[PDB]
């Protein structure tokens, strides 16, 4: 427990939930709203399997922004914020010394 | 010496329209129907910026203006649905016994319900793809407080 | 409240969970006796709670 | 969708070397050592609970 | 087009019969024939992996390829109703099987009689005197490494440590295999032909990849290299001397690829099963026969 | 979006194929057994009427405007008539060569009995009266010797299956081979084709061992680099093909050693000991009814596979 | 029975990326789920042929025998439609591949990942930050001989960065820069510096040959002594027996080793998803084919 | 229901939740008492004041 040569710095990064406002303004893009179809796509003997297609086109009929996003309030630190040094034998496992 | 059944209770899926929600107010729809054809859009914008008469002595900046164009972006969503084959063959014959017409019964509202999950799903990923659109177009407030 | 119990019970999100448990039981145990201490806030108080 | 995960970095340093003119900005410290020929070695910091 | 074995048994079934087959439902069971109704005899592999001490992978193998394969969806009493496995079709393949060797997505699954004990995977039934035995469904990297093992116990007990050879290691929790002391005569046919084969592997084998390996262990310390110990083997050492050619390797290459693919012809043995969509919650997996 | 549209759309998405039905009588022969076993046909008159009816145009498989069947693929093949005798009936198993000029156009195709009398130079007696010259087909390998000497020959050679149509032309012969799928004819009249094999090659390995019933037993072709040339057995079995290389490992493990006890692989490329290839499984139960094949003044015994499915797979070495 | 997958670009494509994937639209490549709309990072060998990391053709095989492979159909400017092969029917493929390999009908066709470098058959999308990487298809006997003469390069490469007395590199270029095949005469390309320690593709699949012809001399004569004069005769040298000087549990563990590098190399070398053509047409190079 | 979606992810199929009910059952017994003596008055029969 005495000190080396060197002093590392120590980064780490922390997961918080926040839970967002989400604003968007009147008429900020033109959709085209397509039809469904309906395709299937297996048949097997248990259970054939339908898939349905949706296509939609969005457009936006301004030029500038016209929605925004900030975050209101955080829910909780998900991460525990600790020491958990990240092993460097398991990023480089290809990685050994003389003997 | 019985066993009492009480009851079976089942939920009514409720059904939300995208014209229903009030997420719809921040955008305009309309129903082009073959959309796979629309290969691109093309909406155009012509901005003529006016200038003022200036007194000193600088460059003059001209008659502008501005024409810039946004192209769409086409979204295709999909979903899956199973449906066994059983009650399918039970569809496709002929009920002439109680039971089998039970089965029949069974089988009918067993595909009217997976139809029902199906565009139940469609609206519920129209409406995801809608919000997703918006997010993917909104800067965060943190940017916006400068530079609006 | 879903908003910790969206994507299901992980285990990093039970013991987050846990310590919660743990924030819960030393903070707002007691809602009665320590809304004494507001004064004149025990009625929204109480009320929220 | 609307509950998004931030992530922000953080960072800060291990067992650095002050410069030589040490000083204090506060008293009743009182460490039971030499303190010119005092050393960092550790960090000591604080977790999510 | 119907898949449909309704197979009648004997005799009623009784009810602890039908807990432990009802446990079984989605599994793999073969079928001596294919015929839209049978009877319990025949079914499983239980004609050639009866009640006797010493089994016969080999010609437990040999059951498996000729004969059919089905899916078993249903039981009641007098009739477990299965399903065929026609190559074409596409099915529901469970992995209800007892050592739970969970499924990758989308691989390939090999079936293969049990290795891991008689008793692990057996519906003893008691009343219609039939113990209809299943095979086992695992993944390939798994099965030819418990196919690797068999052999090598095969030729280790008989020419001599080994306890922890017939361990399996899965990531999860290891398994012990149930492992015979002969494996009749097909067992070391199929040893003879692996013996020609790898004498005519050791004449036929090029040189400058043993200059690559004599040159590599004394310069470079590697993931690959670490089992030598440091140490050039002797007969790789005696056989580097001489010198090298292009031309010559250029042939003894041309015929170690189409010998090797012969060799693993060898271990392909045992039907093979392409799967798509596999999931860990629903044990279910999408697979048709390859 | 709309419930109403999609409902049309899926109640056409409907129908499987209809696997049950609970007959009451036999003699009634009503409309419902009518639709059950009805199969859509492949060919029909070029009219308004019989094509709407037999319906050729609908997309993926068939049907009157999945069921274990598929329309069969086709190999088309242009070769001179000096190798192929037109008198040759229609379910032979073709054997294409694959010439080693970059750019030729017509084939070197061969019926299995034309392709005996490159090898040599009852069976021969007819293979000598079929095709009566060996220098028309010397030729179309022309380096023959080189090219078995050096046991190159297994990996040149693409069985393309059994024939269906052959135009009889006179200078430049085009053939209709099915390479894979279900071999039926492409005639008008539509009749069977059975993969006629001659008796003497063909061997049969479910009888040559003397328990559990297959569904589907598999056709087998083999080259074998023998010493007095090579030889084209045709081997019937019902097994796994990991299976079927070992067991003609213990089949040719006396002829291995009888290859090292007449000549020794003095080079290390002579130990390459023949190769196998699938061609496709049939009905183990009713196949290869024995009969005759008729030419003008000899026959020979020959082996028709009735019913067959083609699929080839690769060349797979036995040593 | 439906077979269109549509990808869904994100930002839209920018013109020389159309000019790019137009000259594609009838190549094959895999897709990772076989469902019926997908993203972009889920295409062609993107996340395995990363150029930021080591790649290696054992992973690329084994990525690309266990997804669905699919032909490319369509290129819009925002989405690719692109249909999958399933074993139940056949398709119409053309060969568009950088190194031409002229096709020959009723010749059985594989998938191989790059081996000739990434940039000839790749797609570098500015768009979105998705590398698409395009595998080789070509002709079965082809492959097999350029994987032999790739690898045998590698080796041959190595050993004279071990040591230039050991092969020359004339004619190490002399045989192995050239393949043959019905005539046509092909050229390969050769990386001839991968650097040393691996760190390039076909580095490992080299040292797991060489491991697999170290250990077959103490396989061999393991095997033969575990079972004979016939198989004693035709090594003279190697039936000279050192097996009671060699530990058992050492020889357990290089048996093992030996059986798994067997394996894999032999599975290796049979070549992949393996394609069934019928009627190669050169005058439009479209190939019908099917899955085997 | 579930959500259909853009991206390509492997789709839950229409899923159904089956969850059953039992229920509880109480016994409840205390112990009056009632003395003999008045038991017997009561089966008698009186003609005393």
């Amino acid at each position: 427990k005495i000190h080396p040569g060197v002093a590392m710095t120590v980064v780490r990064t922390d997961e918080i939930l926040s839970e967002n406002i989400l604003f968007s303004s009147r008429a900020s893009t033109s959709m085209f709203i397509g039809t469904p179809n309906v395709s299937r796509r297996e048949a097997r003997v248990d259970a054939v399997t339908f898939e349905v297609h949706h296509e939609m086109a969005s457009i936006d009929t301004g030029l500038s922004y016209s929605s925004t996003m900030t975050p209101a309030r955080v829910a909780a630190i998900t991460t525990d914020m600790g020491i958990h040094t990240q092993d460097f034998f398991s990023v480089f496992p290809a990685e050994a010394f003389g003997n | 010496k019985f066993e009492v059944l009480l009851g079976v209770y089942t939920n009514a899926i409720q059904y939300v329209r995208f014209l229903e929600t009030a997420l719809a107010v921040s955008c305009v729809n309309t129903e082009f129907k073959d959309l796979s054809r629309m290969t691109d859009g093309k909406i155009q914008f012509r901005i003529s910026v006016p200038t003022i008469a200036h007194g000193d002595g600088r460059r003059p900046s001209k008659q502008r203006t501005f024409i810039v164009v946004k192209n769409c972006h086409k979204h295709h969503i999909s979903t899956e649905m199973e449906l066994s084959m059983l009650d399918l063959e039970i569809l496709h014959s002929i009920p002439e016994t109680p039971v089998e017409y039970a089965e029949y019964v069974g089988a009918v509202k067993t595909v009217a319900s997976a139809l029902q999950f199906g565009v139940d799903a469609l609206e519920r990923g129209l409406i995801n793809t809608v919000l997703s659109v918006k997010l993917r177009h909104a800067p965060p407030m943190f940017i916006l407080q400068t530079l609006a | 409240d879903p908003t910790f119990t969206e994507r299901g019970f992980s285990k990093t999100v039970k013991s987050d969970l846990i310590a919660m448990f743990k924030r819960h039981l030393l903070e707002h145990s007691f809602f009665l006796d320590r809304a004494e201490n507001m004064g004149s806030g025990f009625s929204q108080y109480v009320r929220s709670r | 969708p609307l509950n998004r995960r931030m992530q922000y970095s953080y960072y800060f340093p291990v067992g650095l070397f002050m410069p030589n003119p040490k000083y204090t900005t506060s008293a009743a410290i009182k460490m039971l050592d030499n303190p010119t020929q005092q050393l960092p070695v550790e960090a000591w910091i604080v977790n999510k609970n | 087009m119907d898949l449909k074995v309704v197979v009648s048994l004997s005799s009623r079934l009784y009810t602890d019969e039908i807990a432990k087959m009802q446990q079984r439902i989605g599994c793999i069971l073969p079928l001596a024939s294919t015929h839209g109704t049978q009877n319990v005899q025949g079914l499983g592999l239980g004609q050639v992996y009866s009640l006797e001490t010493v089994p016969d992978y080999v010609s437990m193998y040999n059951y498996l390829s000729d004969c059919t394969l089905a899916v078993l969806d249903e039981v009641s009493v007098d009739s477990l109703i299965l399903t065929k496995i026609v190559p074409g079709q596409t099915y529901a393949i469970k992995n209800k099987y007892q050592p739970f060797f969970q499924w990758h997505g989308t691989g390939s699954l090999s079936v293969m009689p049990p290795v891991f004990g008689r008793e692990h995977a057996t519906v003893k039934l008691e009343s219609n005197d039939v113990d209809i035995v299943f095979p086992m469904v695992l993944p390939t990297p798994i099965a030819e490494e418990v196919l690797q093992k068999i052999l090598l116990f095969n030729v280790y007990s008989r020419v001599v440590v080994h306890m922890h050879l017939g361990s399996v290691s899965y990531l999860g929790h290891h398994y012990e295999l149930a492992l015979p002391e002969v494996p009749g005569p097909l067992g070391l046919a199929l040893l003879d032909n692996l013996s020609l084969y790898f004498c005519i592997m050791v004449t036929l084998l090029p040189r400058a990849s043993m200059r690559l390996v004599r040159g590599l262990i004394r310069h470079e310390h590697h993931d690959l290299l670490n089992l030598f110990q440091e140490m050039v083997p002797d007969e790789i050492a005696r056989i580097d001397l001489d010198d090298l050619s292009v031309a010559d390797d250029l042939s003894r290459m041309r015929v170690m690829m189409t010998y090797l693919q012969s060799l693993a012809s060898l271990f392909n043995l045992g039907p093979r099963l392409a799967t798509a969509a596999y999931s860990q919650e629903t044990l279910t997996a999408t697979c048709w026969l390859r | 979006v709309d419930r109403r549209r999609l409902q049309r759309r899926i109640a056409g998405l409907l129908p499987p194929p209809a696997r049950r039905l609970n007959i009451s009588r036999g003699s009634e022969f009503t409309r419902d057994v009518r639709g059950l076993v009805e199969e859509h046909a492949q060919a029909s008159s070029l009219s308004a009427a019989a094509v709407w009816r037999a319906g050729l145009l609908a997309p993926g498989e068939v049907a009157v405007a999945w069921s274990g069947w598929r329309p069969p693929v086709f190999g088309d093949f242009l070769i001179h008539a000096s190798s192929f005798n037109n008198a040759e009936a229609t379910g032979t198993p073709l054997f294409q060569f694959k010439q080693s000029d970059p750019f030729s156009g017509v084939d070197a195709v061969f019926t299995p009995l034309s392709l005996f009398i490159l090898m040599n130079h009852g069976l021969t007696r007819m293979a000598n009266l079929l095709y009566d010259s060996p220098a028309t087909l010397a030729d179309l390998v022309p380096d023959f010797g080189r090219l078995v000497a050096d046991r190159r020959f297994h990996n040149f050679i693409t069985p393309v299956g059994p024939l269906v149509e052959n135009i009889k032309s006179t200078y430049l012969n085009k053939i209709t081979t099915v390479v894979h799928g279900p071999v039926v004819s492409k005639a008008i009249p539509r009749s069977t084709v059975k993969v006629t094999v001659p008796q003497e090659a063909f061997v049969d390995l479910d009888a040559w061992l003397s328990q559990p019933c297959p569904a589907d037993a598999r056709l087998y072709v083999a080259l074998t680099y023998e010493e007095a040339g090579p030889r084209f057995t045709f081997f019937q079995s019902s097994r796994g093909h990991c299976q079927i290389m070992n067991i003609l490992r213990i089949y040719y493990s006396p002829s291995i050693m009888h290859r090292y006890a007449v000549v020794q692989p003095l080079h290390i490329e002579e130990l390459t000991f023949g190769a196998v290839a699938c061609l496709g499984t049939f009905s183990a139960t009713d196949g290869w009814r024995r009969s005759a094949f008729n030419y003008r003044g000899s026959s020979l015994p020959v082996v028709e596979i009735d019913s067959f499915y083609s699929n080839v797979s690769d060349w797979e070495v036995i040593l």
